[PDB]
């Protein structure tokens, strides 16, 4: 079954989409 | 050096003015469709 | 100064491997000519 | 002597050009 | 029955060997005599002053250069922008060394070609072709007039202008380099992006035409032969190429459509040089690229350097060592 | 099945209303709870320099790299 | 001897691609004559 | 077809051609040793690296004996 | 039976089991997608 | 059953929420020269 | 004398009767066909096929 | 029947995505070459390898991020986890630059995995293999500039980093150091690369403006179905075309989509060539009858002299930050500065 | 001291001719071949 | 173009003089190459 | 470097020589 195709792509990319906004709030 | 410069728009205009009354001379009537 | 081993390098690696081209084009018009049958073929 | 050698290969290769565009084997249907 | 008339019917005809057409009456006198100079400047021409320092730079043949090294120099800084032909030179010795031919084989190219490009309208109009091969052929253009025309114009003078030659070309790229920083200017990246996929696409599509080719011929002579000129049979199997990229990638990422398929390798590149020639356009007139030198700080705020840090000392390297005596003032305004 | 008909169904995005919220905060509050700095390493901006170590670290050994490393990022 | 071989075939090169292998030659010799002039 | 007296003697070792085991035959023995050769080419490409000590091993230039 | 050494069987094991658990992975799962005859 | 051009116009929006505040952080806190 | 704000680039005299009798030279025998025509006769195309 | 052949026809399946036997090494390793790419330019730092910042928590864009190769003193360390420098550890891994080798080694592996599923879904389709040669094109590059470039020079350190512009300097390092513009193999491959872009231009704008009319609507593109045995573009009309204007011009279909191929791959060939020879500074340094003219009478002035002035600017500048573990202290005055700048 | 100019006298005095004449016996041969029509001709 | 030449004929060299001329050019390169090389 | 053409061209001279005795086109009566 290709849930596992998919959202071994997915599920890694909105995690890191999690990170790459929370480092636009970090400052000094 | 005025002799030359003389030549050059001897042969300028003659090949401009066969461009402009290239296209001047029904140009798009010049087509394989109709004459 | 440049090197005198050049002019061998160039003048044969021009001429050498563009004159065994020429032979393979010479010998094909030739079988052409062959089977033809006319005038040409001997 | 040296810029010989480079002036015949340029004139050399400007005479196969000439060759292919006007000698080129014609392409014929049937 | 007119002189004109039997004048028009012979430059308009596609019965010719070479078709003329009415851009040709100004394209064949252009590039004959771009071509005829450039032989000759590039063979046989003196030194030439392009710094206006009066440290003439040799670039023929004659005088001790090979074809890489051999390039028909730019004119001087001391013409500058100013229009220079033999005429208003008072001699060509005067001529010669000031940078005189570099204008004379440059503004005869940009005419020729830009009739070179309607050249191929105008045919594919007598044709009954569709008309827009010369659209694809404007991207070219684009360039050639930007690197000779347009860079001269927003630098103010023909000596920053790309030298006629090969490694005047690297002279040219790399002093573009520190002055406008080119590679991180979004649109030379909009256009290697338009040659890596221009190629890419290139070798994509002939390799899936010769792949499904159709048996026609044996295996003693060429794969070549199996297609007759003119024939009105297919000569290759594009429902198999179609399934093997349907399975390649996957199965919605393949054009079916041939004509759809032929659309987007003319779109790609064109569009990727189109787009490219904008960037040499805009960095003519010192609009550079992004600069993103000590962006990187910590809390204290030292300097962390980053990679555009080490790519400024490369550029800061070429900045300092160009035209190492023109300059006399703390900034390189030109 | 077909993708388009996925995605415009109501049962796919009652599932995926509560799993990409809850996937997308740990990916927020993987970085703002300062795990991510230990994990891989990564300086914070407070640890670029430190009061003793005002030049810049490298590694300059083949073998003991991870002991030249413990030195280099206790302080 | 012996008998001839069944395995002759002939060689062909139309005109067309002796004007490729022509200029691909020269421009070999263009380019690379100046590296090994030095 | 020239019958020599060389080619007499070779004659049995080409006179087999397409003979085969039937089955698969000797292929899991073939894996076991090319399992075994993909292990030996690791190993000695990493002592080579210095990236696989052994004791009493050291990859420098040594006094081979004059 | 150095660090280098011990470690470098571990990692002999460990890409074995990576190796394994794909493989018995695909054996099981290619029984019960037979194709019909 | 949802329209779909509904699913690409909020996906699509959610996009430009996500590029766009990119492009602030380049502008604020790291990596800004501030 | 390069930078002079002169018309065409003409400096002297004698390139003014260049510039007229080039125009001219073909103009005539432009004229020779397309003039001397009906200068009345219409059409409600997109392009005309009138004559030579 | 036996094992084998449950195992051959599963994997062989129509499906979704082509799994088949290469699938095996080429979605284990290409997941982890992308994905290592995307953490290293994330989240791990070049700060103890090369003294930069390339990742996205240190500021970095998508420009100046990178995943780094490993310093100097590593060597030609291969870097696995387990190894003699790493040792178990995953965080002093990535600060040594274990993750560029990790990406390299895995990505070699990719495109091993890949160029075998070409060979594979052709004979399974049943067509001849050219996209499998036309695909070696780009194993020559990724070897011998990612693999083969190092492996001559010092250590991994002299490698391309994973990164956009950490390409980007990579590009000025080699013409500093070594002059690449001036290697008949670049001079070769540029050819091919804007010799490749132009022929799908020419070949996409000669079919797209030769079409037949198959259709009353002004859309041409609707105007096709797959499995027409008629060709949709006229052959001899654009033969007829170039013929005019340029001269000479195809007259064979299977010649010019060949040749489509040819110019593109043989390009990338001929440039990865002079590579290797980069790796061991077989250079095209200097033309010595042009170095010593230029020595004995100073005033001989060409554009190549020129060349060399702008690369001790490269050699001189950069080479200070470039290589931290060398530890260059230049000063002021030896820097070659022009005049005034 | 030779005449550097010598190498090219003698080497090109070698091949240039000696390949003209090589080119004329191999159209010779593939004349021949062409006519006999037998599985070299084509 | 105009018609085709009648005087087209074909060009003979057999095996023999194919010697003769070979061996006429290496023994004319033996016998001057000493005296070209001074 | 002076005396290496003139070996090759000793040397090249043989070899037509040998083809010449055993590769000779063979007279054939009829
Ligand atoms: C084609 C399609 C390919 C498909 C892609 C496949 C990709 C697979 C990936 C390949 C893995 C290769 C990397 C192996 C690591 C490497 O190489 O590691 C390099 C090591 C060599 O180690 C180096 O060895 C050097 C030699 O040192 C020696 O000499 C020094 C001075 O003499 C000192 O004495 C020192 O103590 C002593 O050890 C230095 O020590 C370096 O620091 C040390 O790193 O060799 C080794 O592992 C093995 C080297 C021997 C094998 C040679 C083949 C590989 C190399 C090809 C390149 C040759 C170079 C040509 C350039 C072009
Ligand atoms: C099939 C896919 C595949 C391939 C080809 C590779 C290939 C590689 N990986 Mg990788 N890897 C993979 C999948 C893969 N990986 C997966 C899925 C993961 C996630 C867990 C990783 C995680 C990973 C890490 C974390 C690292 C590597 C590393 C490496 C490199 C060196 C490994 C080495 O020396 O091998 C040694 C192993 C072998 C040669 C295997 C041989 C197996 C033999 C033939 C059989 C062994 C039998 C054994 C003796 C008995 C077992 C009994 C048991 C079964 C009961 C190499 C390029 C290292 C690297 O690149 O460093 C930079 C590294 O650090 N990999
Ligand atoms: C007109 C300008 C021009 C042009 C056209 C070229 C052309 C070329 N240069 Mg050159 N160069 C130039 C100017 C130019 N150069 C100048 C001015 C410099 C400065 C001195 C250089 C410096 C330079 C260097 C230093 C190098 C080149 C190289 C090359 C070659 C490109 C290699 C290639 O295709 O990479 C294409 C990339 C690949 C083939 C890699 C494989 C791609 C993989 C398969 C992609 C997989 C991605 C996958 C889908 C995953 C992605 C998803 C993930 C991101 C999530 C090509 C011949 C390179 C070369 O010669 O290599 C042989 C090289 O190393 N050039
Ligand atoms: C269970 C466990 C253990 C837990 C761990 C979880 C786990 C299992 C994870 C593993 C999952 C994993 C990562 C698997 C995912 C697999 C995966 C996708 C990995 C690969 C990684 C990766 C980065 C892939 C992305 C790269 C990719 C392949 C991009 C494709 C690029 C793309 C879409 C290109 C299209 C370009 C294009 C339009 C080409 C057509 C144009 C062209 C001229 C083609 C020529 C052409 C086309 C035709 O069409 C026809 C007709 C003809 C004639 C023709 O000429
Ligand atoms: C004379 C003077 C003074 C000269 C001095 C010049 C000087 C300064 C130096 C220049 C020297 C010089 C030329 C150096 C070049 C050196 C160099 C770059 C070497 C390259 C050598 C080489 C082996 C390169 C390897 C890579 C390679 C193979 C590239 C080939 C690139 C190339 C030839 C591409 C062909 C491009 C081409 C014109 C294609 C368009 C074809 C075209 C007419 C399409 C026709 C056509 C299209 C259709 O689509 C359809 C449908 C039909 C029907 C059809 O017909
Ligand atoms: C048919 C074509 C026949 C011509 C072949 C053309 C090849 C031309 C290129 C080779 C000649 C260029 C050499 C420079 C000329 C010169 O004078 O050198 C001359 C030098 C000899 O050097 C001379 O030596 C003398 C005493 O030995 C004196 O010292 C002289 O001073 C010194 O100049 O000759 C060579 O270097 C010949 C080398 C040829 C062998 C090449 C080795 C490298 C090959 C690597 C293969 C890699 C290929 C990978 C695929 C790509
Ligand atoms: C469903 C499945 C979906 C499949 C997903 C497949 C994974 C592949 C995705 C690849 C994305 C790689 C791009 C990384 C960009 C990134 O995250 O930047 C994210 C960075 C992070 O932004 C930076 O954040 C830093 C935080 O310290 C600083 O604030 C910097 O100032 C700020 O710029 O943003 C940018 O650099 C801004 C510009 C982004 C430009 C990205 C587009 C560039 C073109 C690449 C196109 C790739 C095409 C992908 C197609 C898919
Ligand atoms: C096809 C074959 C192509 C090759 C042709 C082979 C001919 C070889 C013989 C001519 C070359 C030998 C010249 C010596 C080589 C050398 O280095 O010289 C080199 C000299 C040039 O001399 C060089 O000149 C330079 C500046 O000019 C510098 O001064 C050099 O120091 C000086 O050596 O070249 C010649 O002398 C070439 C002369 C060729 C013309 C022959 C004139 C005599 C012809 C008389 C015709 C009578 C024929 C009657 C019939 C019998
Ligand atoms: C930024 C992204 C880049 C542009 C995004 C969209 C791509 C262009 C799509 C429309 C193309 C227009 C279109 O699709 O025309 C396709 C056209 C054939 O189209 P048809 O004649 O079927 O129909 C087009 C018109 O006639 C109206 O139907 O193909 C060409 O002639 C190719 C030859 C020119 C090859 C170069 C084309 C480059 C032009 C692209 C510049 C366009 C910018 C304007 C966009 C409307
Ligand atoms: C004022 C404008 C008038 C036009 C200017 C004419 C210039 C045209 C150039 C002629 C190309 C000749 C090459 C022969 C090539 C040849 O004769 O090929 C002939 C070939 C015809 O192939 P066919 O389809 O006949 O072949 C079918 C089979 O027989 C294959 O063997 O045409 C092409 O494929 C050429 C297309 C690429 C054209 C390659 C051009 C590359 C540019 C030139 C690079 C050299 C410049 C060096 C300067 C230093
Ligand atoms: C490293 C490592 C690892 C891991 C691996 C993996 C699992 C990974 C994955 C990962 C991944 C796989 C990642 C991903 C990422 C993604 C991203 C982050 C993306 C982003 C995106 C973007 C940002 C884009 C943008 C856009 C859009 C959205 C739309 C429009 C267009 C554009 C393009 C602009 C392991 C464990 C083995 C261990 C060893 C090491
Ligand atoms: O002239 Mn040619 O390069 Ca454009 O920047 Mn300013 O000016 Mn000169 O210096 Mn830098
Ligand atoms: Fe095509």
């Amino acid at each position: 079954f290709r849930w596992l195709a998919i959202h071994g792509l997915a599920i890694p990319t909105v995690f890191f989409l999690g990170g790459i906004t929370a480092m636009q709030f970090i400052q000094r | 050096m005025l002799t030359l410069k003389i030549l050059v728009y001897t042969t300028v205009i003659f090949f401009v003015s066969l461009f402009i009354f290239g296209f001047l001379s029904s140009d798009p009537s010049r087509n394989p469709n109709r004459k | 100064e440049v090197q005198f081993g050049a002019y061998l390098a160039v003048l044969l690696g021009t001429f050498l491997p563009a004159l065994f081209l020429v032979n393979l084009f010479i010998q094909t018009e030739a079988r052409k000519a062959g089977k033809a049958g006319g005038q040409d073929s001997d | 002597m040296e810029a010989l050698v480079y002036t015949f290969l340029l004139i050399g290769t400007l005479m196969v050009i000439f060759f292919a565009v006007f000698f080129r084997e014609t392409p014929r249907i049937l | 029955v007119s002189l004109w008339e039997r004048f028009c019917a012979w430059i308009t005809s596609t019965e010719n060997r070479l078709y003329i057409g009415w851009f040709g009456c100004l394209m064949f006198p252009t590039l004959l005599t771009a071509t005829s100079c450039f032989i000759i400047a590039f063979i046989a021409a003196p030194p030439v002053d392009i710094d206006g320092i009066r440290e003439p730079v040799a670039g023929s043949l004659l005088y001790g250069n090979n074809i890489i090294s051999g390039a028909v120099v730019p004119s001087s800084n001391a013409i500058g922008m100013h229009f220079y032909p033999i005429w208003e030179a008072a001699s060509i010795d005067e001529w010669l060394y000031n940078g005189g031919p570099y204008q004379l084989i440059v503004l005869h190219f940009l005419l020729g070609v830009s009739a070179y490009m309607g050249r191929e309208w105008e045919l594919s109009y007598r044709l009954g072709m569709r008309p827009w091969i010369f659209v694809a052929f404007s991207a070219p253009v684009a360039a050639a007039s930007a690197v000779f025309l347009v860079y001269p114009i927003g630098q103010g003078s023909f000596s920053d202008g790309m030298p006629l030659g090969i490694s005047g070309t690297f002279n040219f790229m790399l002093v573009f380099q520190a002055e406008h920083n080119i590679l991180m200017h979004p649109f030379h990246m909009a256009g290697v992006a338009g040659v890596f996929g221009g190629s890419l696409f290139s070798a994509m599509h002939g390799s899936l035409v010769t792949s499904s080719l159709i048996r026609e011929t044996t295996e003693n002579e060429s794969t070549n032969y199996g297609y007759k000129f003119g024939q009105e049979e297919e000569t290759y199997n594009i429902v198999a190429a179609h399934g093997y990229f349907g399975r390649l990638i996957f199965q919605y990422a393949s054009f079916n459509n041939s004509r759809a398929l032929h659309f987007f390798l003319a779109l790609w590149p064109v569009v990727g040089i189109w787009i490219t020639s904008m960037g040499i356009s805009t960095m003519a007139f010192n609009l550079n690229g992004f600069n993103f030198n000590q962006s990187v700080v910590d809390s204290q705020g030292r300097v962390i350097n980053t990679w555009a840090d080490i790519l400024n000392r490369a550029n800061l390297g070429i900045e300092v060592m160009h035209e190492r005596n023109a300059h006399n003032f703390p900034l390189d305004l030109a | 099945r077909p993708f388009s008909d996925i995605i415009t169904s109501v049962r796919y995005w009652i599932i995926h209303s509560i799993t990409i919220p809850s996937l997308f905060v740990s990916g927020w509050l993987f970085i703002s709870t300062g795990l991510a700095y230990d994990v891989f390493g990564t300086p914070r901006p407070n640890e670029y320099f430190t009061q003793d170590r005002q030049q810049v670290p490298l590694v300059n050994d083949r073998f003991s790299a991870k002991q030249e490393l413990e030195d280099l990022t206790k302080g | 001897m012996t008998g001839p071989n069944p395995n002759k075939q002939a060689v062909e090169l139309n005109r067309t691609s002796l004007y490729w292998g022509l200029l691909l030659i020269f421009v070999l010799a263009v380019l690379f004559s100046s590296y090994f002039f030095n | 077809a020239l019958r020599t007296r060389l080619g007499e003697i070779l004659r049995p070792l080409n006179a087999e051609y397409g003979k085969v085991a039937p089955g698969w035959g000797t292929t899991p023995i073939m894996g076991i040793v090319m399992l075994a050769f993909l292990i030996f080419l690791v190993i000695i490409l990493q002592i080579y690296n210095s990236s696989l000590i052994i004791e009493n091993v050291d990859v420098d230039w040594a006094n081979g004996i004059v | 039976m150095t660090a280098s050494l011990s470690n470098f069987i571990a990692s002999l094991i460990a890409g074995g089991v990576v190796v394994g658990v794909i493989a018995i992975a695909l054996i099981v799962i290619s029984k019960s997608d037979r194709i019909l005859r | 059953r949802i329209p779909l051009w509904l699913v690409g116009l909020v996906g699509g929006l959610a996009v430009i929420t996500m590029l766009s505040l990119f492009f602030y952080g380049s502008y604020s806190g790291l990596g800004s020269s501030l | 004398t390069e930078g002079t704000n002169e018309w065409f680039g003409v400096d002297d005299l004698r390139l003014l009767a260049v510039l007229f009798l080039g125009h001219w030279a073909i103009l005539s025998l432009w004229l020779g066909s397309y003039g001397d025509s009906n200068e009345d006769e219409d059409f409600f195309g997109e392009i005309d096929y009138s004559a030579r | 029947r036996g094992l084998f052949d449950l195992v051959d026809d599963w994997l062989k399946k129509d499906r979704f995505v082509f799994v088949g036997w290469s699938g095996l090494l080429l979605f284990p390793t290409a997941y982890l070459a992308a994905g290592g790419w995307m953490t290293g330019t994330t989240f791990v730092t070049s700060w103890y390898t090369h003294g930069l910042a390339s990742s996205y928590l240190e500021g970095c864009n998508f420009l100046t991020a990178a995943v780094s190769t490993p310093a100097n003193s590593v060597g030609h360390s291969l870097l696995l986890l387990w190894g003699p420098e790493a040792q178990g550890d995953f965080t002093r891994w990535c600060q040594i630059g274990g993750l560029w080798t990790f990406v390299a080694l895995h990505g070699a592996f990719g495109l091993i995995g890949f160029c075998l599923r070409q060979f594979e879904i052709a004979r399974l389709v049943g067509i001849r293999p050219y996209n499998a040669i036309a695909f070696s094109g780009p194993i020559a590059v990724f070897v011998s500039v990612f693999l083969l470039y190092p492996l001559g020079q010092a250590s991994w350190f002299f490698a391309p980093s994973f990164g956009v512009a950490a390409i980007f300097r990579f590009l000025l390092f080699l013409q500093g150091f070594h002059n690449w513009t001036l290697n008949p193999f670049h001079m070769m491959g540029v050819a091919g690369i804007l010799g490749g872009a132009l022929l799908c231009a020419i070949h996409g704008a000669t079919v797209e403006n030769t079409l037949f009319e198959d259709g009353d609507a002004a859309n041409t593109f609707r105007a096709f179905t797959p499995t027409q045995s008629e060709e949709t573009y006229s052959m001899v009309t654009a033969n007829r075309f170039w013929s005019q204007i340029f001269g000479v011009a195809f007259s064979n279909k299977r010649w010019l989509h060949f040749f489509m191929l040819f110019v593109p791959v043989t390009g990338l060939w001929t440039s990865s060539i002079g590579i290797v020879g980069l790796a061991l500074n077989l250079r095209a340094y200097d033309f010595v009858s042009q170095e010593l003219r230029a020595a004995e009478d100073p005033e001989f002035e060409t554009f190549y002299t020129k060349n060399h002035l702008l690369d001790e600017g490269i050699r001189a500048w950069m080479a200070a930050q470039d290589q931290p573990h060398e530890n260059f202290v230049f000063p002021e005055e030896v820097l070659p500065r022009g005049n005034a700048l």
